């Protein structure tokens, strides 16, 4: 309760109960003011963008809140006290504040800006917690929490992409105008405070399993079903086709009768790392794995949950199958492979096919005494009953959750970036600056206003998550293999500041470590 | 050593059908076979060779001869086994 | 509860009691704006130190409150006070209080500072009360409580120093992000307390023996223990080994069986005031008491309690064996002689012995006919069983506490610099302003922030020791020794201030003035 | 470089008294510095020479005369620097 006391406090605790953590976390923003308080339309026609980049949509001046990375709660040292003893985590609920609301004005009188405090001004903040909006959110974007608590972050811009006939706006393009939503005016001395709980969402496999999918039988007994061992006995001349079967097998394991299936496979480009071992074209979008819709072409990017590569073939990754998270000194445009993170997915090998792999070979003729079976190779495959496979894993970077999309139908709304696929997600908070008018003119004008004060926000905000854990159950013997720090004599520390404070990231770090068996 | 072993050595293919497979891919080791290596000796020419770096073949357009290719595995470290095939193809 | 109100009062009281002391004090503070708001890593290669001096750490814009010297809380009349009526001291409980917050900001418009008075500015302060953070206090560092109560201070930065190999970085280096700690966001109107009890050290000895431990005993009766008084009789010829014992002693005093022993030594270096009777060499570093720890050498500085000379030689200080309290008009890089205050430590020669002497001599060889008994001569050593000793004196301007470092095992932790040694030390009060960013660009971008308001805040703060004091109970006859004024027309009245207002101690105050016996 | 600095280059040792230390310890770096290591250079013989592989000196047995040692020290890579001292020895 301002303007002389503060209205709340800086909470960015992470407490570790039995059964759940809540990781608190609070950081400093700055709103400016987005096109100068205007819905202006955004589409491709002014620049001119190909056929598969055309868009139509609109631009607003709120601002949006994403907490959608893991970072964004998780430091690093309770990450790594996540991973390493945990089968599994979900959220419960969360808790949302907005606090400290500073609103100064900017002049810049003579190229000189002076920024003046204001008082009297306020500024809008409504959760869309009834989902009427585009939900811009789980699209992996920018303008998130800081990773690093003592940074001073800037919010994203609210805009939203409708129905386009190329450049143009069918019939059924929404338009959305923001305030015909009730918000909440907030001076500087109130608060914008509401809660959420999640839906009861599978936990997320943090374990990687320590057996193989077509290695689930006993090494030591033979079975009882028997199969084809041999359409030829050898009479040491020619062919005589006697049909042998043999049971089996102790060794003979890859004949035998299996009882489940490795997941769906949908084939990415087999990709090095080195650049002496690719083909000098280009490539990718050329031999890259996309789809039609609508009539236009998009990369499926990173596709459904598969294994990066088989074993030891470190350098190879599918070309578009894997979370890149850019480092710093990357930019946002033809960026060297130093400066990327490819985010390694190799724990999911033993139920999930490799991404770079057939998914086996079906027959395609009739065998017969005239012609020889033909086998015909699969690249994709939808999911057969009894198919089983793992999600993609999540990362400290990556996002947490996104939203199921309200569709009459969907198939394990699993979201293909990792993460919780939510039907009801944390709901959009979106910001704005209340527009102050300058000086109107004393006779009386039709034309709204050409003229505004130049402001912009500051302030707190207070994210706190309690997530739901999975305690291993374990009966392993030999010691995990967990998330360690190097243990070396460096010249920096990993996921520390500098000599001259920037927050960064070295690796991306999954959550897989653990071995539950299959 | 790394040892290696071919599908059949001997095979019989009758004229006009010529597409056959040399399955090299039952050649054994105590570790991993890093690769899988085919090459040829005998045999006239004007054949669509498909992957000869990989372990079952596809052999198509054989003319009625002797041809005679080779398989050589490499194990890690790496250590060569080279067993050929015959391809005793008639009408 | 501002902002047109004081949120708290000043309290600068010291009021005596019967067995206990309370010292307010109240001082006004100032906190700049640490590295811009940045954790700019420290070390050693960037100017690059001698081996012994690499170092490797963090330095934060979070400053501290270390109110750990004496005369933060005691005027001299009130440790004159102290001092010369009891035998020992000790803290019960503190009470820390942080009012009347008042958050400038400096504008620098062309050349000219503007302050400006801003409202809606935070100022965070955490109380790390369970010691997750490295304890920088006890260190004997600047940026105290001033000693004169009319004094604005500026508050310390907080950095830390970790493992290094050199300065590299092993993997056990911690890194210390304090957003990570729940802070507490202070306006212009709130006021940061809390409280603290301290443990059940104990009690300063504020005496000094006035028996040796070497003369324990009746000077008068002799004792009924005999002793080795000659190996060799006098029958005026030559040598006869007749080995004579003989009862004593009234008078033979050094030959008797004592009971006890002197405390433990280390031997420092014997360097006169006096400058021609020293060696011509340097000498600091060449010839002092120094130890390797991980392989690098630091000298002891101020070692073990130890008297600092003789009877009658004044002249004479341990090298690196006395505290060394600068006056003002000494810089910090060589000074002389007359600007320094050397501690002579006297007070404790009856039961310690001279740091510049041998702690006596044991036997080396075994004497027979044909050897002569070789004595070696002893310079350190470790505790025996059956050595007391006493500790090192308090000062005015020294320390009050330090901390006990959680190790596995410790020996005697009383801190060498004297002080209470406290496993739960006050706790560290953390300070810092919370950055509020200048104008953001119109266009999202996602680096952090290469520009903020220049703001800095100020305040008052209230400390208030209560002390468990230890009244004397002696029946000595003749008067005590007690700390006066030197009573005579003097040019200016020692410990008050100058003809343009500049407080000046001019000595170096101890606390052992009384005499229990032995 | 590996920069190496010796204690003072210039000492002045008044007879009969011949027992000094030239301490090479100041010498900086950016890192640690793997040995420091001691020779000679000029002065007569019949010295008792303790640890030259190492960091401070114990010097005995000074004939007066003119003695020069030189101190060289090795980085972690390795770099050489080698900052000599003499020995004014006068009686």
């Amino acid at each position: 309760d301002g303007v002389g006391n503060a209205s709340g406090n800086w909470h960015c605790d992470s407490t570790w109960l039995g059964d759940r953590v809540i990781t608190t976390s609070t950081r400093t923003w700055a709103l400016p003011t987005y096109n100068n308080h205007l819905y202006k339309q955004i589409s491709s026609a002014s620049t001119g963008a190909s056929n598969d980049n055309h868009y139509f949509g609109y631009s607003t001046p709120w601002g949006y809140f994403d907490f959608n990375r893991f970072h964004c709660h998780f430091s690093p040292r309770d990450w790594q006290r996540l991973i390493n003893n945990n089968w599994g985590f979900r959220p419960k609920r969360l808790n949302f504040k907005l606090f400290n609301i500073q609103v100064k004005e900017v002049t810049t009188n003579d190229g000189v800006t002076t920024i003046a405090n204001n008082l009297t001004s306020t500024v809008q903040v409504f959760s869309d917690s009834e989902y009427q909006l585009p939900y811009v959110l789980g699209s992996a974007h920018q303008g998130c929490l800081p990773p690093f608590p003592a940074d001073v972050f800037m919010i994203p811009q609210y805009g939203y992409l409708t129905l386009n006939n190329g450049s143009q706006a069918v019939g059924r393009s929404s338009f959305y105008c923001l305030e015909y939503f009730p918000s909440q005016m907030l001076r500087t001395g109130n608060n914008f405070t509401f809660s959420y709980t999640f839906e009861e969402v599978p936990f997320h496999s943090s374990y990687a399993h320590s057996q193989s999918l077509d290695r689930l039988m006993n090494p030591l007994i033979d079975q009882y079903l028997y199969y084809l061992n041999r359409t030829q006995n050898q009479s040491g001349s020619a062919q005589n086709k006697d049909l042998l079967f043999s049971r089996g097998s102790p060794a003979g394991m890859s004949v035998q009768p299996k009882n489940w299936l490795p997941g769906p496979c949908y084939r990415q480009q087999r990709v090095s790392k080195t650049k002496t071992d690719n083909n000098n074209s280009n490539f990718t979008w050329t031999g890259a794995s996309k789809y039609n819709l609508n009539g236009r072409e998009s990369i499926i990017n990173p596709g459904t949950a598969m294994a990066s590569h088989k074993d030891d073939e470190d350098k190879f990754f599918p070309m578009s199958g894997v979370m890149i998270f850019g480092k710093e000194s990357a930019g946002a445009s033809n960026t060297a492979l130093d400066n990327v993170m490819i985010t390694d997915e190799e724990e999911i090998k033993a139920t999930n096919p490799v991404a770079t792999e057939r998914f086996g070979t079906v027959a395609v003729n009739f065998q017969s005494s005239s012609t020889d079976p033909a086998t015909g190779d699969v690249h994709a495959m939808g999911a057969l009953p009894g198919m089983v496979w793992q999600d993609r894993d999540v990362y400290l970077q990556g996002p947490i959750w996104a939203k199921i999309p309200h569709t009459d139908g969907h198939f394990h709304p699993s979201p293909l970036m990792g993460g919780f696929g939510l039907k009801n997600p944390p709901p959009q908070i979106l910001i704005k600056n209340t527009p102050v008018p300058a000086n109107p003119p004393a006779e009386f004008s039709a034309t709204k206003f050409a003229s505004f004060i130049t402001q912009y926000s500051t302030g707190q905000v207070s994210v706190e998550i309690e997530w739901e854990l999975q305690k291993e159950n374990s009966k392993r013997w030999n010691p995990e293999v967990q998330y360690t720090s190097n243990y070396a004599k460096s010249a920096n520390v990993d996921f520390t500041v500098d000599n001259n404070g920037l927050y960064t990231e070295p690796r991306p770090i999954g959550t897989r470590y653990l071995t539950r068996p299959l | 050593p790394p040892i290696a072993i071919v599908s059949p050595q001997f095979q019989e293919i009758s004229l006009p059908t010529t597409s056959t497979v040399i399955d090299g891919s039952q050649s054994t080791d105590d570790d991993k076979i890093v690769q899988y290596h085919w090459e040829e000796l005998k045999g006239p020419l004007r054949e669509e060779k498909i992957s000869e770096d990989t372990a079952i073949l596809k052999l198509s357009k054989l003319v009625p001869g002797n041809y005679t290719f080779s398989l050589t595995v490499v194990d890690s470290d790496g250590a060569t086994n080279s067993t050929t095939a015959n391809l005793t193809v008639n009408k």
